[PDB]
């Protein structure tokens, strides 16, 4: 069956200078969390922005079937933490990027476990 | 600045309550003015963020598996920024139902999209939220009347599915009212009107109505009730504030394991009456959440 790949077309269309997905909810917090990528409650730490799930998930945003077997989202109900020096895309940055299943921090921006 | 400004906002005082003015224009001395945000963040989440800061302060009854549904929770950027605020300050296991009348996408638990008369529900809430608004409202032709549409609504919706003890946040303007929602404010142990620091420059509140009895304490008239709100809006400039959203140490709302107790209306007196009053007893059914949107079909 014909499969339509939003995932890579927002790369295509990043990489091509286009306009990232705004309108992502920040939240306000102290900024003294654990510092994980996904969580029940915002766990920025001072490097990071909390953001609401399900504004920062691209299958939600687009209205489209979500990969996950079920339809269930990884995001919807849980708050997203990003870099600050990556704030301007939430979407494009959890795409890009995977989290770490030992300590739940994101590879390449926190998780030290080698 | 007066120490106002270090509060979420400003809570209607209750000398103004026992007045009995006319219904005047509102003609605020701000109006327009828009305050500093922290960078980055949005006017509602600014605003729902400092909403919840004063409800921290009141006796909500907080009970565990709490329900609580969001009226009006969508927006023209098709996300519910308030919505991310309640999941946010709410405790884990609260069952977060939120509602508009236009697609969105929330971090509600479910989500109903449609005019909210199409919304139905077997069992009862803990707390109700209503930030709806009708643009057609901006449309003043006539003398300010008070409006029907979704606050016909949001009145049946309290007396019928709001829990005994159970708290309400509606949100009215100068123009955007209903005089039998400020009649209902007494039917709880308090009420309020509330304006958060932020908004200060709007006519908007928030009509809190903390602990319904079911029944009523106060004989209150909606139409002089309102006609007070916007004197007191009149004659007290509230300077724009967003001092409070710089601490959020002790945001979340603090889960108070309140009782749950299936009475009837046979078992409910003085001493039920003054638990109710404290939020120390939830009074409803604990029974399995439905919800349903009514569909209309047409050739
Ligand atoms: C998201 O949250 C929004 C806001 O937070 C909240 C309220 O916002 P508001 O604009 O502050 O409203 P208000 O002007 O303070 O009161 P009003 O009832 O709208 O008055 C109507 C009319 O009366 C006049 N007026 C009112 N006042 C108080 C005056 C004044 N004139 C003056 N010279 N001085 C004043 O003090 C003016 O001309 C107005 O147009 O409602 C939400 N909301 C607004 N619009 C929409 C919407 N939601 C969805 N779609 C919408 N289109
Ligand atoms: C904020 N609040 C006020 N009241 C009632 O309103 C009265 C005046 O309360 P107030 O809010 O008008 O002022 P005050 O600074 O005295 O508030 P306090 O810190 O509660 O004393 C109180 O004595 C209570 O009877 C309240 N009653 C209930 N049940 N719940 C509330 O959250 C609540
Ligand atoms: C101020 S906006 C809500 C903003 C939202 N609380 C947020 O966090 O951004 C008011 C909302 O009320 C909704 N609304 C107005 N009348 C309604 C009705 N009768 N039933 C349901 N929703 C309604 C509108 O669709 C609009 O999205
Ligand atoms: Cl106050
Ligand atoms: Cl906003
Ligand atoms: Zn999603
Ligand atoms: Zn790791």
């Amino acid at each position: 069956a014909f499969a339509v790949d939003a995932a890579k077309a927002y790369k295509d269309y990043l990489a091509s200078g286009g306009q990232p997905i705004t309108n992502c909810v920040k939240m306000l917090c102290t900024h003294t969390g654990t510092g994980q990528a996904i969580t029940v409650t915002p766990e920025a730490n001072m490097d990071q922005e909390s953001f609401g799930g399900a504004s920062c998930c691209l299958y939600c945003r687009c209205h489209i079937d979500h990969p996950n077997p079920k339809g269930f989202c990884d995001l919807k109900g849980k708050y997203v933490q990003i870099p600050t020096t990556c704030a301007n895309d939430p979407v494009g940055f959890t795409l890009k990027n995977t989290v770490c299943t030992v300590c739940g921090m994101w590879k390449g921006y926190g998780c030290s476990c080698d | 600045a007066s120490s106002q400004a270090w509060q979420p906002g400003v809570a209607m005082p209750n000398l103004y309550k026992m007045q009995r003015m006319l219904l005047e224009k509102c003609d605020l001395q701000n109006y327009g003015d828009s305050a500093t945000l922290p960078k980055g963040i949005m006017m509602n989440v600014a605003k729902y963020t400092q909403l919840c800061q004063y409800l921290n302060t009141l006796t909500l009854a907080v009970p565990y598996n709490m329900r609580v549904i969001h009226f009006g929770a969508g927006s023209d950027k098709g996300v519910a920024p308030g919505t991310a605020v309640l999941r946010q300050w709410l405790p884990t296991g609260t069952l977060l139902v939120d509602s508009d009348l236009n697609d969105f996408v929330s971090d509600a638990d479910s989500t109903l999209i449609g005019d909210c008369a199409t919304v139905h529900t077997a069992n009862k809430w803990d707390l109700i939220i209503s930030d709806m608004y009708d643009p057609k409202t901006k449309n003043v032709t006539k003398e300010n009347d008070s409006k029907e549409g979704f606050f016909t609504y949001i009145c049946g919706f309290i007396q019928q599915k709001l829990a005994l003890g159970g708290s309400v946040a509606i949100k009215i303007t100068e123009h955007s009212w209903n005089a039998d929602l400020y009649k209902l404010m007494g039917h709880f142990a308090w009420w309020t009107a509330f304006v958060t620091n932020v908004n200060a420059s709007s006519s908007e509140a928030f009509l809190i109505g903390c602990n319904y009895l079911g029944k009523p304490r106060e004989q209150i008239d909606g139409y002089v009730m309102h006609a007070n709100y916007i004197f007191w809006r009149n004659t007290n400039p509230i300077q724009l504030s967003s001092y409070s959203l710089f601490d959020m140490s002790k945001f979340p709302l603090k889960l108070r394991g309140t009782a749950v107790m299936s009475l009837k209306e046979g078992q409910i007196n003085d001493m039920i009456l003054s638990l109710l009053s404290k939020g120390r007893l939830i009074i409803r059914e604990n029974n399995r959440v439905v919800i349903s949107s009514d569909v209309l079909v047409n050739n």
